[PDB]
RNA sequence: AUGGUAGGAUAGUGGCCUACCAUGGUUUCAACGGGUAACGGGGAAUAAGGGUUCGAUUCCGGAGAGGGAGCCUGAGAAACGG
């Protein structure tokens, strides 16, 4: 029942809520549709006839990049720590865009031996990232909004992507 | 006829020089418009404004009376100057003894009665000369005359039709919307030597008019900005708007219901209606509980 | 400091403000009274022959 | 500096700055093209489409962030009065981090998917 | 209420909503406010081959299906075909 309409608001002077009509089926708007994390649930919802919007209810993995070499594979999802916009968001860890969430990058590592044949320390990658491949929990954002893609989306954060939000971490 | 015409172009704007320099005394006159109207309005508040501060207040109010009667002096002196200059004054033997008086704050009180009434005289042929010049040039004396009497009346004598209305403009200038409160304003309606709070007679706000003069100013100000830069456009003119009224005197937590409202909801009056005594012991003895509690 | 002192020197800041600019203007004033005219308006001085 | 917020903005872009020409006869400044500023609701180097209507006028308030108020007008021409009649509408538009502006300043606005309400259209040029 | 950015939602721009910021925006060229069986306006429409300017043509101002509240399918819709 929320509504989306244009003629509730006040005008630019603020002209005092003219009343004209009540709501209608065009102006739907629709639940927001908070997701969690957890095995994995799809809603189908059909608007405009034909076109079928995929609510993701709950998400257990994504499709993360790396822009370095600019690969990406299936990884497990951890938690969220931090959203720009919200704060207790990230203690419901429901995963909208632009949410940075830990990940245990397991297969990335994998990939990374399989790729060059080299231990991490335990052509190159800058040393910031190499404090938490031994502790295995790998920072990641969200690129896609979730609540209609129906999938998970993001990239892993890279050079000043972490010093400015480690930065707003603390 | 081209040396002519545009001699007076030049006259018209060292006029409109002159008038937007005036203007900025009206700036910066403002700040002793604000604050006075929050000084003790009647004697007895005066005395005891003056004994928390004695010393303090003594200096600076012997300060304000020479940097007023300095500045009542040097108006009065600029006034006649002005007047003298511009063939308002007819007498110059009178006006020039003036300027070399040294004059007390009654006789400078006497000569703007004299001022304001030869500005008087000077007006009503002014503004019946030029009514009678734009009408005759505009060509609708010929084609107005019959139907349109109330409308079309000359401007001396629009200006003297308002001013049969003294009553209803004089409540213009009470009107207090900045909400200004004088120093023992409530102790002295008590006292009765003196509530809505927006018609008040002895808090003189004239902003009415000013904001219309400041509307004034923008107006004169954008026209007169076309060079390079006038005076003062729009610096400390909204702002002094802004400051007299809090600059909004709104919060961003209370629109958003992100502050608390401490008023009444008038649907959720009465459907969890109160019981009766709903504590099952007799609440002393959890009292006894509350002092010496079973965790501490 | 009391609400008084404060109203006090808030008028005394607006009397010297007053108080400056109209000897700008009163020497504006005087400059196009009096036939010395400054360096900015010489041209009409020789735009005119009838000063 | 341009980081300001709590989170690092960038377009996707659809050289690391990717130039968009507007059309209409138009062209970049400089210090736009070579920015640091990023500015997504920007119309060069933004998502943001600069098409459609042009309007010209004259800026009368730039007290605030990153919009601007327009003043344009005409001498209306009422038909019944016989007469040219000054009348201003001052409309919002953005202004992007590419244009020194200050009151004055003729320029040239249009409309680009219009923003918050009455936001409505966006400066490309100064003079 | 005005913008900034982010997020949600939308078919979609969007303060539409939310989060956190900056405090602003419209005006004497009239912002806001009092009058209208606005069965009155609209070239809406041929005309009336002289009924003075129209006899006539139509758009027209909304809500609802006993009443609030929510849901439902269809390129159509918050349906009087649930």
């Amino acid at each position: 029942g929320i509504s989306r309409d244009s003629r509730h608001k006040r005008s630019a002077t603020g002209a005092k809520r003219a009343q004209f009509r009540k709501k209608r089926k065009f102006e739907l708007g629709r639940q927001p549709a908070n997701t969690k994390i957890g095995a994995k649930r799809i809603h189908s919802v059909r608007t405009r006839g034909g076109n079928k919007k995929y609510r993701a209810l709950r998400i257990e993995t994504g499709n993360f990049s790396w822009a370095s070499e600019g690969i990406s594979k299936k990884t497990r999802i951890a938690g969220v720590v931090y959203h720009p916009s919200n704060n207790e968001l990230v203690r419901t860890n429901t995963l909208t865009k632009a949410a940075i969430v830990q990940i245990d990058a397991t297969p990335f590592r994998q990939w990374f031996e399989a790729h060059y044949g080299q231990t991490l320390g335990k052509a190159k990658i800058e040393s910031s990232v190499e404090s938490q491949f031994s502790a295995g929990r790998l920072y990641a954002c969200i690129s896609s909004r979730p609540g209609q893609s129906g999938r998970c989306d993001g990239y892993i954060l890279e050079g000043e992507e972490l010093a400015f939000y480690l930065r707003r971490l603390t | 006829s081209v040396q002519r015409d545009a001699s007076k172009g030049y006259s018209i704007l060292q006029q409109t020089k002159l008038f937007d320099n005036i203007i900025d005394l009206r700036i910066k006159l403002q700040k002793a418009v604000i604050a006075a109207n929050k000084l003790p309005l009647t004697t007895e508040s005066w005395e005891e404004a003056k004994m928390d501060d004695s010393e303090e207040t003594k200096r600076l109010l012997k300060e304000n009376e020479k940097l007023f009667n300095n500045l009542f002096n040097r108006l009065i002196n600029f006034r006649i100057k002005f007047q003298l200059g511009d063939h308002i004054t007819q007498n110059e033997e009178v006006a020039k003894h003036k300027l070399s008086k040294k004059r007390s704050l009654k006789e400078l009180y006497q000569e703007t009665n004299s001022l304001d009434s030869e500005l008087k005289e000077y007006r009503t042929a002014v503004l019946n000369k030029w009514s009678t010049k734009v009408s005759s040039a505009s060509g609708n004396a010929a084609l107005s005359s019959n139907k349109f009497k109330a409308i079309n009346l000359p401007a001396d004598v629009q200006v003297e039709n308002q001013l049969s209305d003294m009553s209803r403009l004089m409540k213009r200038t009470k009107l207090n919307r900045r909400n200004i409160t004088p120093l023992y304003f409530q102790k002295d309606c008590a006292n009765g030597r003196l509530i809505d709070i927006t018609e008040n007679p002895y808090v003189f706000d004239d902003e009415d008019f000013y904001r219309v003069l400041l509307n004034d100013l923008i107006d004169k100000k954008i026209s007169n900005a076309h060079n390079s830069e006038s005076a003062a456009i729009t610096i400390t003119s909204t702002n002094a708007r802004s400051n007299n009224k809090l600059k909004k005197n709104i919060d961003t937590k209370a629109s958003k219901g992100r502050k608390l409202n401490y008023s009444v909801q008038d649907p959720i009056a009465n459907y969890e209606a109160p019981i009766t005594s709903g504590y099952k012991w007799s609440d002393d003895q959890i009292d006894e509980f509350f002092a010496g509690l079973l965790g501490q | 400091m009391s609400e008084l002192n404060a109203l006090l020197k808030d008028i005394n800041g607006s009397l010297t403000a007053t108080s400056e600019s109209l000897e700008r203007l009163s020497g504006i004033y005087s400059n196009s009274a009096t036939d010395e005219i400054p360096e900015s308006n010489q041209l009409h001085e020789h735009l005119f022959y009838d000063a | 500096t341009v980081q300001s917020e709590r989170a690092f903005q960038k377009q996707p872009h659809i050289t690391k700055r990717w130039y968009k020409n507007a059309g209409l006869g138009f062209k970049t400044p400089k210090t736009a093209i070579e920015g640091s500023y990023i500015d997504k609701k920007c119309p060069f180097t933004g998502l943001v489409s600069i098409r459609g209507k042009i309007l010209t006028g004259t800026v009368v308030s730039t007290k605030m962030h990153r919009t601007i108020v327009i003043r344009r007008a005409y001498l209306h021409y009422i038909p019944k009065y016989n007469r040219y009649e000054k009348r201003h509408k001052n409309v919002p538009v953005h202004v992007s981090p590419a244009f020194r502006v200050q009151v004055g300043d003729i320029v040239t606005v249009g409309q680009c998917r219009p923003i918050s309400k009455t936001v409505r259209f966006n400066v490309v040029k100064v003079s």
